């Protein structure tokens, strides 16, 4: 239950082109830091880089509505990748 | 008590069918019993099949008698009237008196809804008030009939599947449970759900719009389709516009206009029609001409 | 009939629609010779016109992305 180590594991899985495991560990880190998403995830865990990596993982797994929803999450909404 | 009132009310039916007006105390007792029988009735009254639904009458009494000669006598065939049987006609008090006496005689065989003409202001301005003064003499019988119009149910439901009302839909109504939650015990306002219920009308549009009537809205096929899908309905029956053929299937076999007053205002020359839902929801149209005079 | 049968199922492309409206109006304007180029400007030759854009103020959208600032096509 340590969010930084889960983020590190997710990034290592993302660098090795394992998008499903990277998404799994990113979601797992979000579930550690917020109480299974009952409160909002703090911006020091889901940073813009982290959310962008999650968007890339959803896109390379051919899940595009999830890409649109997940790119609403950013501080500035990335409309280009949504469209 | 039940036997003497039953035979007196039957004699009232027989005297009404030969076009004779009643007395003020008889109308008093009829209206009081009508108040008692209409208190225990919901805004969406479930009417079981079979039923012969009829539309606007608008005080054309001989045409009403012809209607009873077509669809069947009132003891034997169920009827559902979607209001507006009080104005724009020479014989107005006889029509409403016959409907109310048939309601209090046959409580499961006659269902009466409420039209927009059945309010104090509209009856005052479009003729029922004048007819009241010319026949009965004072304005007091108009007071009983306006209270009687006040207690009338708004809509009706046929086998959970056909929705029958006078006017049209509403931007404020989404579910039929909201119809049952309205306070029906009031005169029809200028704005609100119930004024739109008794005043709206379909048109070939793409959405809502201001009706060219001063009250109510207008709705298209998308709105009617949404209402039919969200409520488990398949048909919306109504009677609010003059139709030559007596029936219209507008909004793509979803909204049905049924006008039952042939030769409206005695100068339009329309051939009226009514709908006859059998016990299998297995319908037919009775289309008729105005009566000889 | 065309007003009551409108369906809002497009994008917020304000520039092309504004250019199309102006193109219609100025098209008939230059057809009739209402504006005499070279011979001055005569404000008696007049074709009065008011255009009213009814919109909502959402983000300007194209098929590629959101456009921040309104540019008419040239
Ligand atoms: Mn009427
Ligand atoms: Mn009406």
């Amino acid at each position: 239950n340590n969010h930084s180590w889960l983020i590190i594991q997710a990034d290592i899985y993302f660098a090795t082109n394992q998008y499903s495991a990277a998404l799994h560990y990113y979601l797992q880190a979000g579930a550690v830091c917020s109480d299974f998403f009952n409160k909002a995830v703090p911006p020091d865990v889901y940073t813009d880089q982290v959310i962008k990596r999650m968007i890339k993982c959803c896109s390379l797994l051919n899940c595009h509505t999830q890409v649109a929803i997940l790119c609403q999450f950013l501080r500035e909404i990335d409309y280009k990748t949504a469209f | 008590d039940e036997k003497v009132f039953t035979k007196e009310l039957d004699q009232w039916i027989e005297q009404l069918n030969e076009c004779k007006q009643l007395s003020e105390s008889q109308v008093k007792s009829l209206c009081e019993k009508a108040k008692e029988i209409l208190t225990k009735e919901s805004n969406v009254q479930e009417v079981r099949c079979p039923v012969t639904v009829c539309g606007d009458v608008h005080g054309q009494f001989h045409d009403l008698m012809e209607l009873f000669r077509i669809g069947g006598k009132s003891p034997d065939t169920n009827y559902l009237f979607m209001g507006d049987y009080v104005d724009r006609g020479y014989y107005s008090v006889e029509t409403v008196t016959l409907l109310v006496a048939l309601k209090v005689r046959y409580r499961e065989r006659i269902t009466i809804l409420r039209g927009n003409h059945e309010s104090r202001q509209i009856t005052q301005v479009y003729g029922f008030y004048d007819e009241c003064l010319r026949k009965y003499g004072n304005a007091n019988v108009w007071k009983y009939f306006t209270d009687l119009f006040d207690y009338l149910p708004l809509t009706a439901l046929v086998d959970g599947q056909i929705f029958c009302l006078h006017g049209g839909l509403s931007p404020s109504i989404d579910t039929l449970d909201h119809i049952r939650a309205l306070d029906r015990l009031q005169e029809v306002p200028h704005e609100g759900p119930m004024c739109d219920l008794l005043w709206s009308d379909p048109d070939d549009r793409g959405g809502w719009g201001i009706s060219p009537r001063g009250a109510g809205y207008t709705f298209g096929q998308d709105i009617s389709e949404t209402f039919n899908h969200a409520n488990g309905l398949t048909l919306v029956s109504r009677a609010h516009q003059l139709v030559m053929e007596g029936y219209n299937w507008c909004h793509d076999r979803n909204v049905v206009t049924i006008f039952s007053a042939p030769n409206y205002c005695y100068r339009c020359g329309n051939q009226a029609a009514i709908m006859e839902l059998d016990d299998t929801l297995k319908y037919s149209f009775l289309q008729f001409d105005p009566a000889p005079r | 009939n065309e007003l009551k049968n409108l369906q809002a199922e497009g994008l917020t492309t304000l520039g092309q629609s504004l250019r199309t409206a102006f193109d219609l109006l100025n098209l008939n304007r230059l057809v009739t010779g209402i504006d005499n180029y070279g011979q001055g400007r005569n404000p008696f030759f007049l074709e009065p016109a008011i255009i009213i854009t009814i919109t909502d103020g959402s983000k300007l959208t194209t098929t590629s992305g959101v456009q921040d600032e309104l540019h008419l096509p040239l």
